[PDB]
């Protein structure tokens, strides 16, 4: 069964925000890193940001003005908040454990689609 | 009991992986109970680095090892020279350190075609600094605040107190020293125990590695 589940997500107006969440079966999924990753149509996989076991976060330097990542440890849940969304931000959004370990050492959620338009 | 050594080593699962690790979180895969044909690996692609240490390079199709570890990551071109024994720099000191008595090969190639994007790929990170240098084959995946000066941090990021990871930026128009390179480090274990990785029974001498 599924161990990493994204929710939130749906339609957003240009200029709006959306908050995504990702629930983990277990807190070991935050060892050593949990990441938010998206894939836009036409485009390559884009890492958005990570939260590390310590609770600290690192955001893609080209997106840091638009993104916040936070965690609720009791619920084993990671949050992504993005503001001032544009058509470019239409994508499948994924939650990935140990993204920095490469495609042979990571663990992927199922994804949630976020669509931006009028 | 002595192992079976009949299958070909699954180097493709390492060399052909879709996305490599970030160098600070370098990925290790154990290779065992298989036949390593380096003539086939060497001809599998065009490598820009293929250098061996602590071992005769031409004898690789005839040598046996108790295990092989394949370590893989991405760095920029100018840093590939730091993946060798006795080097220093951000990568050798803080990200991936080989021992002085290293036994293995370092294999690298330019991955501008896969790992760089118009507008820049930030997906790959490195560690900027540590209180002390890494020991050989040590991995540091922590994210403590680094006190860069005389201001105590008390665990807070800010003035003279720095988060220790940093994105590379990979665009296809980068100069080659700033373009991404995929690296595979093959570490040859030599414990006093039965071999589990061997070259092919009927082997050519691995001579093509001399003529780069
Ligand atoms: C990787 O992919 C290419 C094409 O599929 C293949 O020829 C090559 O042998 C593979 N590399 C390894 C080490 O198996």
């Amino acid at each position: 069964e599924v161990q990493l589940v994204e929710s939130g997500g749906g339609l957003v107006q240009p200029g709006g925000s959306l908050r995504l969440s990702c629930a983990a079966s277990d807190f070991s999924f935050y060892d050593y890193e949990m990441s938010w990753v998206r894939q836009a149509p036409g485009k390559a996989l884009e890492w958005i940001g990570s939260m590390y076991h310590s609770g600290r976060t690192y955001i893609n330097p080209s997106l840091k003005s638009l993104v916040t990542i936070s965690r609720d440890n009791s619920k084993n849940t990671l949050y992504l908040q993005m503001n001032s969304l544009r058509a470019e931000d239409t994508a499948m959004y994924y939650c990935v454990s140990n993204w920095a370990s490469g495609s042979t050492g990571d663990y992927w959620g199922q994804g949630t689609l976020v669509t931006v338009s009028s | 009991r002595f192992p079976n050594i009949t299958n070909l080593c699954p180097f493709g699962e390492v060399f052909n992986a879709t996305r490599f690790a970030s160098v600070y979180a370098w990925n290790r895969k154990r290779i065992s109970n298989c036949v390593a044909d380096y003539s086939v690996l060497y001809n599998s692609a065009s490598f820009s680095t293929f250098k061996c240490y602590g071992v005769s390079p031409t004898k690789l199709n005839d040598l046996c090892f108790t295990n092989v570890y394949a370590d893989s990551f991405v760095i920029r071109g100018d840093e590939v020279r730091q993946i060798a024994p006795g080097q220093t720099g951000k990568i050798a000191d803080y990200n991936y350190k080989l021992p002085d008595d290293f036994t293995g090969c370092v294999i690298a190639w330019n991955s501008n075609n896969l790992d760089s994007k118009v507008g820049g790929n930030y997906n790959y990170l490195y560690r900027l600094f540590r209180k002390s240098n890494l020991k050989p084959f040590e991995r540091d995946i922590s994210t403590e605040i680094y006190q860069a000066g005389s201001t105590p941090c008390n665990g807070v990021e800010g003035f003279n107190c720095y988060f220790p990871l940093q994105s590379y930026g990979f665009q296809p128009t980068n100069g080659v020293g700033y373009q991404p390179y995929r690296v595979v480090v093959l570490s040859f274990e030599l414990l006093h125990a039965p071999a589990t990785v061997c070259g092919p029974k009927k082997s050519t001498e691995f001579l093509e590695v001399l003529f780069q």
